[PDB]
């Protein structure tokens, strides 16, 4: 039938139907009006082919469709491999000679038909018998005398390894590919395999089909059998209790609902998807937020968007750079994230040395490059380079660095996108007497500040904020530090903060003083 | 230039053709015994 | 040898038969001939 | 006539339960609810890990439990052959007998094993070596064939075990053909504590071992 769907297949749907248009169109079509002979198909393991093949030898009324089972042919003795080819067809040619063009139908199945075609068979077979079997083969589809009552389908699980000398006109003419179901398809095949479940109301209602159909991605047919199946073990298996004797109640079996979390367990517990994952670690560069311990922050964050703001409306200005200088321990690296997600642009990624150790001068530049190369391909886009001084490493004896890198970026600063694009560049970096001898300064647009705690009353704020001190221990601290300079970076006052956590109540207060007498400075 | 290398090999029983159907000539002797008995 | 031994079997007797079958089939023919020309 | 307790295997006790559940719930559980809820059992199991744990113990053990006929072993590659296209004639001699009873008793059939005793020196990836000879693809394929074909056999029942997992064809290690596979690995304190118990019952059943131990 055409129903598409009582055989037990889904996803195939349209090419289900295809293949009825093109094969059996010229059958349907009436004789008083007026063929195909060879079908291949091929997919990944386990899609449903072998299902294709029984239910295309089914559908048709003709004889029974005969199998080979992989490479039965081949034998030790000389000629018998041909002679057991030759025996397949005798039906065929009787059946022609008998009825003309009224000939019935006959159905061939290769299964595994990459043993016997190859290309060619090794100079160790003693002789030429994969190639004379395959020549054999060939002649006796595509030989002189042409038949109109014989059809061959081959299936294999690997396309690549079947002889081209096959696949050309009049030997193997419709090719179909069998490719991973959608996300329907997995809705259908779960209907179909829950509708036995679903007859007799064993399944409890808590299970929502589409939120395991959202779920399960990148599963074939068969991987979904496979959790179905561990489900109603799982669910069988609760019952069960065998570890002196197989002992079962056989009065608490009747209800045997198989659960959601069944289907949770065995989709977390005991299946793989056998597909690879992506990874987004772009989270990690803001691990504790941003509070607004002062004024600079607002006044970074406007002129970042100022900046983001005349890269989208601007006309002959394609291109765009800016650089973020302070102090060490300034958290720069948060603050630049923070203005690139802000920008909501298409596409956005992070340059970072993190990723490149034991990295040559080569492999850095041609890592760069290829980053800068996919970001010119957006309509817009952002991209961001941190800790610049590790990047083409310097060390201040001699001093020492990369020539090739700082060239390469040098060169890539100033290069204009494609026409009518726009691309953004923000640069950070924490020590700025040494850019500015390379020439590296200059190509930048413009310069930002971040500066570091510089009076008490923030710091008591930036506390607040945290939370962490109270009562007496905050009263005492201002007492001491309202008369008093601080210089202090907020990774290293939290880092303070947590250090002084650790002794009894009654010395907190004196250890965090004393840290932070012993790292206090000035300019 | 990567070289020097080995291989393996493999056989095939090629005199299939049957001789068991020639050796019965028994019958033939014994007709020419009973003629000379 | 299990079917490592049943085949090499196979193929000796195989061998065996031929050469044993052709020898007994030569002796055939010669005693057949020896008692043609004896009955003269 | 059976309990984990006769068995030697001591450490390996989530390995056990996770393997009767995933294997034998289906054939333990009364046939009536089975068919109400169409399900086919598996047919293959894996097993891998370092240099000697469980698993040879852990597949003869298997075996020996089960009422079933003897199952058939495979030490090493002893199916390769060197004329031409006889390592098929081999590999199909053992799923002869289940056909056969297939066809025979319909249905109730009793339970078949084949344990593959280093299945990693037969099935290697198709195409891989550049050698002289074909003979290995053609195995491969065959085997891949017979254990699951257009034809139906359900009453069988295979055993792998490897030093490698990773050298197998993926094509032979999808859901139906060789389905649950485990991990067997070193052990930790009461699984020490195990074995050490399980090695001394017999000298201290006839007070062999000195009392200071
Ligand atoms: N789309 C599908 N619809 C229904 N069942 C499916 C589907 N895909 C896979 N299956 C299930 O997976 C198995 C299908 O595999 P089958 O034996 O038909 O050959 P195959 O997928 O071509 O095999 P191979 O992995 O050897 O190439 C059956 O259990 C079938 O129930
Ligand atoms: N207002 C803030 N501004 C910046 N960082 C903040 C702020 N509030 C909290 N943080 C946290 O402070 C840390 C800043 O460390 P970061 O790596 O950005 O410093 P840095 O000065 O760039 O470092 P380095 O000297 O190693 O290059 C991050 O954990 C960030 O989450
Ligand atoms: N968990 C265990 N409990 C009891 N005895 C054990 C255990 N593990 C190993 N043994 C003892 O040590 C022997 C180890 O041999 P075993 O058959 O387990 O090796 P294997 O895992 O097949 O080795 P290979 O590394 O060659 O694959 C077992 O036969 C048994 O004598």
């Amino acid at each position: 039938d055409w129903n598409f769907e009582k055989m037990g297949i889904g996803g195939l749907d349209k090419e289900f139907s295809d293949i009825f248009r093109r094969a059996f169109a010229s059958r349907v079509f009436p004789p008083e009006i007026v063929h195909v002979k060879g079908i291949l198909l091929y997919g990944p393991p386990g899609c449903g082919k072998t299902l294709l093949a029984r239910q295309i030898g089914k559908m048709l009324n003709a004889r029974e469709p005969k199998v080979v089972n992989g490479p039965e042919i081949l034998n030790k003795y000389v000629g018998e491999s041909e002679a057991n080819i030759r025996k397949l067809f005798a039906d065929a040619e009787e059946e022609q000679r008998r009825l003309g063009a009224n000939s019935g139908l006959h159905i061939i199945i290769f299964d595994e038909i990459d043993a016997i075609c190859k290309q060619r068979g090794s100079m160790a077979g003693s002789t030429g018998v994969h190639d004379t079997v395959v020549n054999q083969l060939l002649s006796k589809i595509d030989g002189v005398e042409q038949l109109n009552n014989i059809l061959v389908i081959g299936m294999t699980n690997r396309p690549d390894l079947i002889d081209e000398a096959l696949l050309r006109p009049g030997r193997l003419e419709v090719k179909m590919e069998i490719g991973l179901p959608d996300e329907k398809g997995r809705l259908q095949i779960l209907h179909i395999h829950t509708a036995r479940m679903r007859g007799h109301q064993l399944l409890s209602a808590d299970v929502d089909i589409k939120e395991l159909a959202v779920e399960t991605k990148n599963f074939s047919g068969a991987e979904l059998e496979g959790l179905v199946r561990a489900a109603q073990s799982t669910a069988m298996n609760r019952h069960i209790k065998a570890s002196t004797k197989v002992e079962v109640d056989m009065e608490k079996a009747e209800s045997l609902q198989v659960t959601r979390g069944d289907f949770l367990a065995s989709l977390e517990n005991d299946i793989k998807p056998a597909f690879g994952t992506n990874q987004e670690d772009y989270a990690s560069y803001i691990m504790n937020g941003i509070i607004k311990w002062g004024d600079p922050v607002t006044r970074v964050l406007d002129d970042g968007e100022l900046l983001v703001q005349q890269t989208k409306n601007s006309d002959r200005t394609p291109l765009v750079s800016v650089l973020l200088e302070g102090p060490p321990h300034s958290g720069k690296t948060a603050l630049a994230a923070k203005i690139a997600e802000e920008s909501n642009f298409p596409f956005i990624k992070i340059c970072s040395p993190d990723k490149m150790i034991g990295f040559s001068e080569t492999a850095k530049c041609q890592a760069m490059k290829k980053i800068f190369d996919d970001a010119y391909k957006s309509q817009l886009s952002c991209v961001v380079v941190d800790d610049i001084e590790r990047l083409l490493d310097y060390v201040p004896i001699g001093p020492r660095f990369s020539n090739l890198v700082l060239q390469a970026l040098l060169v890539l600063l100033k290069k204009a996108p494609p026409q009518g694009r726009k691309l953004l560049i923000i640069g950070t970096t924490s020590r700025k007497d040494v850019l500015q001898e390379m020439e590296m300064l200059n190509a930048f647009s413009t310069t930002i500040h971040v500066p570091n705690i510089a009076t008490g009353e923030q710091l008591l704020e930036a506390l607040e904020l945290l939370g962490n001190f109270k009562d007496k221990e905050r009263t005492t601290i201002a007492q001491q530090v309202k008369g008093k300079k601080v210089w202090i970076g907020i990774k290293k006052l939290l880092m303070l903060i947590e250090m002084s956590l650790q002794m009894d109540p009654e010395y907190r207060v004196r250890k965090f003083l004393a840290l932070l007498r012993e790292e206090g400075a000035s300019p | 230039a990567s070289g020097i290398i080995m291989d393996s090999s493999i056989s095939k029983q090629a005199l299939s053709e049957i001789e068991t159907r020639h050796s019965e000539i028994i019958k033939l002797e014994n007709s020419i015994r009973e003629l000379h008995d | 040898m299990a079917e490592d031994a049943d085949m090499r079997n196979e193929l000796e007797e195989m061998q065996r038969r031929a050469d044993q079958l052709a020898d007994e089939s030569l002796e055939s023919t010669r005693r057949m001939l020896q008692l043609v020309e004896e009955s003269k | 006539d059976w309990n984990f307790e006769k068995m030697g295997i001591g450490g390996l006790d989530k390995e056990f339960s996770d393997i009767f559940r995933r294997a034998f719930a289906s054939r333990v559980f009364p046939p009536e609810i089975v068919e109400q809820m169409g399900c086919k059992h598996v047919k293959g199991i894996l097993l891998y890990g370092p240099p000697g744990c469980g698993k040879t113990l852990l597949a003869r053990q298997i075996g020996k439990m089960l009422n079933a006929r003897e199952p058939k072993v495979v030490n090493g590659p002893e199916i390769l052959n060197k004329y031409v296209g006889e390592s098929e004639a081999n590999i199909r001699k053992l799923f002869a007998d289940a056909e056969e009873e297939q066809r025979r008793l319909g249905a109730n059939s009793g339970l078949h094993i084949i344990i593959f005793d280093e299945i990693d020196a037969i099935c290697k990836q198709r195409g891989s070596m550049a050698g002289s000879t074909g003979v290995h693809d053609t195995v491969v394929n065959q085997l891949l064939s017979k254990i699951d074909g257009v034809e139906q056999l359900n009453n069988i029942l295979v055993i792998g075990m490897t030093n490698r997992p990773d050298l197998i064809d993926e094509a032979l290690l999808r859901p139906g053909r060789l389905e649950v596979k485990m991990e067997i690995g070193l052990p930790d304190e009461k699984g020490r504590l195990q074995i050490l118990h399980i090695h001394t019952a017999r000298m201290r059943g006839h007070q062999l071992l000195s009392a200071d131990v």
